[PDB]
């Protein structure tokens, strides 16, 4: 689960 | 002294103190615009939260408050992903969080909710992301026939497909931040006296 | 109405308090073989260290202890790099920190030191890295002053690729761990009187 | 490098 830090939509 | 039970009870208490202290620090960095401090405190808050093995209602609210601030701080970063559904923008994620706290303070809650909804659409429109604005709108305003505050105004704006609208100058990103900083001042008033900070403050007074 | 300077000084003080508490938690997880707690507490201590504004001798020592335990726990992980020199393996890194801590070089200290040396070599050999094992021996046992009963025997065992010799069966990883855990118990007794843990123990007594 | 290793 994503807590305080996000991932990048512009990846893979 | 190393009685496992008593140690477990003590570590829960100490983790609550640390969480409150870190929320306080995150709030102040947020308010002050201390971007690097905010990042450091965020990393610490995140690790401490991951280490918890239990949650009081107060701790859950504090976690929500930290999550809320990190989404808001990233509100103009349309490529930051805070939900498993990669479609959900940061301000939409902030809205979802807000829907779990401070409900009992209905006038401030509604005001901040409305401003976030407005800017969730504005950040897409101002980027030229007209289709995404439409999709955000659909997600945050539910059934097309349902009525909600500012909804019909925002649909008119989205339909006109322009990166600039005067409405977004009045209900601006800065205005949203200012109302949210008001809520942050409230969290600060409640938490500025929590155990760890109060103890630390007297050491340096 | 708050003073930004006193706040920042207070945050630096709290960070030192949290450092001490997290070290204690790290030790207990180590001692108890609680691997996931160890990893999570490690992450927390790592983030919290960035809240310090200076470093006292006590705090450097505390960080050293945390660093030591993490290298030891990662002892079998030849994947992990803890030093700029990519050649230094985790137990070698542990060894370096063990010689850095301000502490008495007694019987227990020398004993832990030599057990780590032995295991630094044994894990290289367990991985069939016999050449690495010789290089490790050279680094940690090459000094004429670094004496140990069977020091020569150890090198011959390596040279003959005798991974499963009785020497290694006896001076095992688990044997090393029991001696280190014994030292960890001492740190626990020393540091259980630090501010945060003591305050929390009082709340729950 | 503090507590968590490089790979």
């Amino acid at each position: 689960k994503i807590l305080l830090t996000p991932r990048r939509r512009q990846r893979l | 002294s190393e009685d496992a039970g008593l140690v477990a009870e003590a570590e829960a208490v100490a983790a609550g103190w640390m969480l409150d202290f870190l929320c306080l620090s995150l709030c102040r960095a947020f308010r002050d615009g201390r971007s690097e401090d905010f990042r450091r405190t965020r990393n610490s808050a995140e690790a401490i939260i991951h280490g918890l093995s239990s949650l009081t209602a107060c701790q859950l609210r504090t976690i929500y408050i930290c999550q809320f601030l990190t989404r808001i701080a990233a509100g103009k970063t349309l490529d930051a992903q805070f939900e498993n559904d990669e479609r959900i923008t940061p301000l939409e994620s902030a809205l979802m969080i807000w829907g779990s706290i401070e409900k009992e303070h209905d006038k401030l809650h509604e005001e901040i909710q409305n401003l976030i909804k407005i800017q969730a659409i504005a950040v897409c429109m101002e980027n030229g992301n007209f289709k995404e604005a439409e999709e955000v709108f659909e997600r945050i305003f539910g059934d097309p026939n349902s009525h909600m505050p500012f909804k019909s105004k925002l649909l008119m704006i989205i339909s006109q497909k322009d990166t600039f609208h005067s409405f977004f100058q009045h209900f601006s990103y800065n205005h949203m931040m200012e109302k949210i900083k008001s809520y942050v001042n409230y969290v600060l008033s409640e938490k500025s006296s929590t155990f760890l900070m109060k103890a630390a403050a007297k050491v340096v007074e």
